[PDB]
């Protein structure tokens, strides 16, 4: 029992600082190296949002290493807002990347209106504005461990539902459709190369999304509920370990959506 | 190329009627169409314009809000919906085709016209020489003036010359103040400078008898009073 | 057979060889003189002032 | 700043732009096929089922196909082959009875296929390979061994092995197997095969564009 | 038979010696006293957008304002270069156009390609739309070039190794020009239209008499196919662009090459060539996506027109020398000055 909080202190200090630092370094490197059509529009916006997200890590890394926030309250609020807004913008852009992939599967000549560049830019701006708006309630007020527990818990539950769970369901549905299409049309001519790699990548997208985001979103709400009037220490520890996992997406995303794609990687070398 | 207007007749004051023009023998969809009317014993007066594709529409200030111009491109027909007919609306209405691209000749074909009888900032174009005695074989000039300079900054002088032979629709003679229209003899020549223009009919012969009208196309369209040439 | 082709080839070669030729130096001088005479009438070689260039900046 | 007629001309240019964009959208969704083969390779059969270039338009299962029969061009192929750099696929024909014929004809077909498949304009262009007149091959193989064309061949002179050997010989000419695919078909079945091959090509191209293939 | 071959070789040697006798000096030596042209830095005054495929040909109208361009999307667009307005958009029956021409009167345009047909379009129709005036058939190979002599005469080169003169009124070949052993790829009319020169894939260029139908002269020296040919404004010389990555200048009267325009850094083929009004500048398009301006009297690379993302397939200077238009496989035309 006693050793639990002693190790939780190290989790807060070194685990968070070290893990965030390595994630930030490699993630900025990947995002900048990776950084036209609707697919490219959504992918570029995803990379930009992931990059801008990582920029909010160094301050909190230094604070965790030192154990105190040294940049002031205004920068604290700004950092919180930018972090969460970019996180949920990345989630929504992943959802719309799944939608665009399903559309190009259904409409191979990009006939559908959603596949137009202008519509892609309009939807990107809509996503940015929407995420900024649903992030506004954070301003009145470490998100989970601050503010009124009653207001914070309901806000966090609604935010999880709107920005993670509904996008998760949409993404899973559209990628299930894509997987069905790829499996049904795997080999119309027996001698052709199979579509195993696209199917594996489609499965990996949803698996990675769920694994990285689901523990963090649930654990944040559990932590806020615990704050609301020694279970609390273990809940906080679990939230602490799960938090850097979700932020790993901004790290994996460039490689997954730009390097594991042979065509993109071939272009990147030639560039 | 043919334009046939219909829908004239007698209308009571304050009423409404629709003129229609049937186009044949040319690509109606690619032409902008004009409505031009002529009172029983006066000159031409521009009424309305509808662009190719219907994107642009204009009306004469004297008729703005009252008449409506519309076209049925698949049907190759032009309409003029007229409401609240006044005494001043009594005139023969002409349908005129106009195509606008570099080097084109607007106002090049006019319809035969349909007569309407009602029971009972603009550039001014002046043709103070209202009449001129004529003899075959002589050389005659028809002068004109405009309040504004018709020479645009792009080098074009937007002046047009129309000959209305007795009992006929006006026919385009010169467009843009120097260009001779197709099917016109080389005798006709246009010239002008300083907002003053002249039409020279050298060694004139028969078929050159009628009223000559000048028109400006610099900005929305005004006609001169018309110079009559008689033998 | 191919004899007709050979006969026509010889005929064309003989026709071509009979033409008169001038010295290469003289032709070079003629081209140089032509270019020199018309030098100032060439906008690409001698860019005209923007006041009279019909292709100006936006 | 513009005059009335200048504004009307700009409006006309806008309408022309609109029509051009509509035409481009209509054409962008059409499958373009280049049909190639020897002088007697049986591509006449292919066109039948479906003075210069001959264009054949047909629609199959909502796909519109532009098939270009360029065999009438006796001029230098090098000067106009780049005009077809953007075709989705190439349909190549070779009559299978050519093995024991003279202009050797099979070897000419292999030379043409080698020069086309490895062409710099068709690095990523998939090829639909039709091996026509299989019925004639079945009868002629019983008399003329396939070794008369391929001395190194040693399999039993039967339809299956000989035809498979010919297919392997043609598919071995592909020097870029990693980036390019060849869809071989011995021969409404051929149009169905072309539909399947082109739809597979389109799907793979789309997946490459979106970073999945 | 062998005697004819021997006599042909004897004539070849005799003409080779006759040309050599006249090669007393070189154009580069004679022009050593002239000042070099300054750096020719041109800029893209206008970009003509609207083609949705590779542009293969363009031709200026005689007014130096209107130009026609042909693209593989199956369209001829007539542009107002001053405003960039599209005056006309002509849908082609065959989308495989490879050449286009503008009539000197401006009343017609011509185009052709893999269809082996030269189609003449009337621009001044009473009905207000462009219509096919006439389709000239008779070539057995792709149409590579065509140029109007009048409203009633057009001369076309073909991939069937021949050039033809047509009477557009009757649609018949008035004259057929034969002698090239390879595909004729380009054609250039003399300013007087009394002669025209053609370059073929046999690496040679031939001078033709329009009325007599004869081959006046043959010019060799290129190592590969001649893709482009243009008459020098004087009318006594012409430049050839070849796949061997060089341009060469031939003189009709000296009957031999005068100068070659090449650089070690240039290893790609030449798709088009043109002269400036004075002829001092030789502008050539290249497969390496940019045009190079050459000092025609000095052989020096005087400038570069680097504005295209793909092969520069065509270019042309206005009749007043005020601008250069370059078409490209990237589907854009740019006006330079
Ligand atoms: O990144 C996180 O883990 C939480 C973060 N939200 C923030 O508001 C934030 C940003 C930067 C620093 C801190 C911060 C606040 C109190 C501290 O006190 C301390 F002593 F515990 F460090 C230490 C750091 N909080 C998020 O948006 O996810």
């Amino acid at each position: 029992c006693k050793n639990w909080l002693a190790a939780e202190a190290a989790l807060e200090k070194y685990y968070l600082s070290i893990f965030y630092g390595i994630e930030f370094v490699v993630g900025v490197l990947g995002n900048t190296i990776v950084v036209w059509n609707s697919s490219n529009i959504y992918l570029f916006n995803l990379s930009v949002s992931d990059l801008a997200f990582l920029c909010t890590l160094p301050m909190l890394i230094r604070s965790y290493a030192n154990g105190n926030w040294i940049y002031g309250d205004v920068l604290c609020i700004s950092n919180r807002y930018v972090l969460h807004a970019n996180l949920y913008t990345s989630i929504l852009f992943l959802t719309f990347i799944s939608i665009d992939r399903y559309l190009i599967i259904k409409y191979p000549f990009r006939e559908h209106l959603l596949q137009k560049k202008e519509f892609a830019i309009l939807i990107s701006l809509a996503i940015w504005v929407l995420v900024t708006l649903e992030l506004l309630p954070i301003l009145p007020l470490d998100f989970a461990s601050s503010g009124d527990p009653n207001y914070n818990l309901i806000y966090s539950m609604c935010l999880t539902l709107l920005g993670f769970l509904i996008p998760l369901f949409v993404m899973c549905f559209f990628y299930y459709k894509i997987a069905l299409f790829l499996k049904q049309r795997n080999r119309q001519v027996a001698t052709a190369l199979p579509l195993e790699k696209p199917l594996n990548l489609v499965i990996m997208a949803v698996v990675i999304f769920s694994v990285l985001f689901t523990p963090y979103h649930v654990m944040r709400n559990v932590r806020i509920a615990s704050r609301l009037g020694c279970t609390q220490v273990v809940i906080n520890s679990f939230y602490i370990v799960t938090r850097p996992l979700a932020f790993l997406n901004s790290v994996i995303n460039p490689v997954f959506y730009f390097l594991l794609g042979d065509h993109f990687r071939d272009m990147l070398m030639n560039q | 190329v043919q334009l046939v207007e219909s829908g004239g007749g007698l209308v009571q004051p304050g009423g409404s009627r629709k003129l229609s023009c049937s186009a044949s023998g040319f690509a109606f969809s690619s032409f902008g169409m004009h409505w031009v009317r002529q009172a029983p014993e006066k000159g031409l007066e521009w009424v309305a314009y509808i662009s190719s594709g219907s994107g642009t529409i204009y009306y004469a200030d004297t008729v703005k809000g009252r008449f409506t111009i519309s076209r049925d491109d698949p049907k190759n027909t032009l309409f003029l919906q007229m409401t609240s007919l006044r005494s001043e609306d009594t005139a023969m209405y002409y349908c005129v085709r106009s195509i606008y691209y570099y080097g084109s000749s607007p106002f090049d074909f006019w319809g035969q016209g349909t007569t309407l009888t009602v029971s009972s900032s603009d550039i001014v174009m002046t043709q103070a020489t209202s009449s001129v005695p004529v003899t075959p074989g002589e050389s005659v000039s028809i002068s004109c003036r405009s309040s504004k300079s018709l020479l645009h900054s792009n080098g074009n002088t937007y002046l047009y010359w129309f000959l209305q032979r007795p009992g006929q629709s006006p026919q385009l003679l010169i467009y843009r103040m120097s260009n001779l229209a197709s099917g016109v003899p080389d005798r006709f020549s246009g010239s002008g400078s300083g907002t003053a223009f002249t039409l020279t009919i050298s060694r004139l012969e028969a078929e050159d008898v009628g009223v000559y009208y000048c028109m400006q196309h610099l900005e929305y369209l005004t006609f001169g009073a018309g110079t009559k040439l008689e033998l | 057979a191919s004899i007709a082709q050979a006969r026509k080839l010889v005929e064309q070669l003989k026709m071509e060889a009979n033409i008169d030729r001038i010295k290469v130096s003289k032709a070079a001088a003629d081209l140089m003189a032509y270019c020199e005479a018309h030098a100032k009438e060439d906008p690409l070689l001698t860019p005209v002032p923007a006041s009279e260039n019909p292709f100006r900046e936006k | 700043t513009l005059s009335a007629e200048d504004k009307a001309a700009v409006e006309r240019s806008k309408m022309i732009d609109r029509n051009l964009r509509e035409d481009g959208e209509k054409a962008a969704r059409e499958v373009k096929l280049l049909l190639l083969g020897a002088g007697e390779s049986g591509k006449n059969t292919i066109v039948k089922q479906m003075t210069g270039i001959v264009e054949t338009h047909f629609t199959f299962k909502d796909l519109h196909f532009k098939m270009f029969d360029v065999g009438a061009q006796r001029s230098e192929r090098k000067k106009w082959i780049h005009c077809f750099e953007g075709v989705t696929a190439i349909i190549f024909c070779v009559a299978l009875s050519d093995y024991d014929l003279v202009l050797n004809r099979m070897h000419a077909s292999m030379k043409l296929f080698d020069s086309i498949c490895n062409n710099k304009w068709f690095t990523d262009t998939s090829i639909i390979l039709f091996l026509n007149k299989k019925d004639l091959f079945e009868e002629k193989i019983k008399k003329s061994p396939l070794t008369i064309c391929y001395p190194e061949y040693a399999g039993s002179n039967t339809y299956e092995e000989a035809a498979a050997y010919i297919q392997c010989q043609f598919e071995d000419l592909n020097k870029r197997k990693d980036t390019k695919e060849i869809y071989t078909h011995f021969t409404t079945k051929n149009v169905q095969f072309v539909f399947d091959a082109v739809t597979d090509v389109i799907i793979k191209n789309n997946l490459k564009d979106c970073g999945l293939f | 038979l062998d005697q004819l071959r021997q006599e042909a070789e004897q004539l070849k040697n005799q003409i080779r010696d006759a040309r050599k006798a006249c090669a007393d000096a070189t154009l580069s030596q004679i022009t050593n006293n002239i000042d070099p042209v300054g750096r020719i830095q041109m800029r893209t005054r206008r970009t003509l957008r609207g083609h949705l495929a590779k542009i293969y040909a363009m031709h200026w109208g005689t007014d130096s304002r209107l130009l026609v361009s042909a693209s593989q999307d199956g369209k001829l667009i007539i542009w107002d270069s001053y405003t960039t307005n599209k005056v006309h958009a002509i849908p082609l029956r065959s989308s495989w156009v490879m050449t286009c021409a503008y009539a000197p009167s401006g009343n017609y345009v011509a185009c052709g390609g893999l269809d082996n047909i030269c189609s003449i379009y009337n621009l001044k129709t009473r009905e207000g739309n462009v219509r096919v005036s006439r389709e000239l058939a008779g070539h057995t190979g792709y149409l590579s070039c065509c140029r109007f002599l009048d409203d009633n005469q057009i001369v076309t080169s073909s991939g069937d190794t021949t050039c033809a003169l047509w009477d557009i009124e009757t649609g018949q070949q008035t004259t057929t020009f034969t002698g090239h052993t390879g595909d004729v790829m380009s054609l250039s009319l003399a300013p007087d239209t009394r002669l025209f020169v053609s370059g073929a894939c046999d690496a040679s260029a031939k001078l033709w008499d329009v009325r007599e139908g004869m081959c006046r002269q043959t010019f060799t020296g290129h190592e590969s196919d001649i893709n482009a040919i243009c008459f020098f404004p004087n009318g006594n010389a012409f430049a050839t662009g070849s796949d061997d990555a060089t341009c060469r200048l031939f003189d009709l009267r000296a009957d031999q090459e005068l100068m070659t325009y090449s650089h070690d850094n240039i290893i790609c083929g030449i798709t088009s060539v043109s002269f400036s009004k004075s002829g001092r500048l030789l502008l050539a398009g290249y497969d390496d996506f940019n045009c190079n301006v050459w000092d025609a009297l000095k052989a020096d690379r005087a400038g570069v027109l680097a504005g295209h993302d793909n092969r520069v397939s065509c270019l042309g200077v206005t009749d007043d020398g005020m601008a250069v238009a370059t078409g490209s496989w990237d589907s854009f035309l740019k006006i330079w000055n």
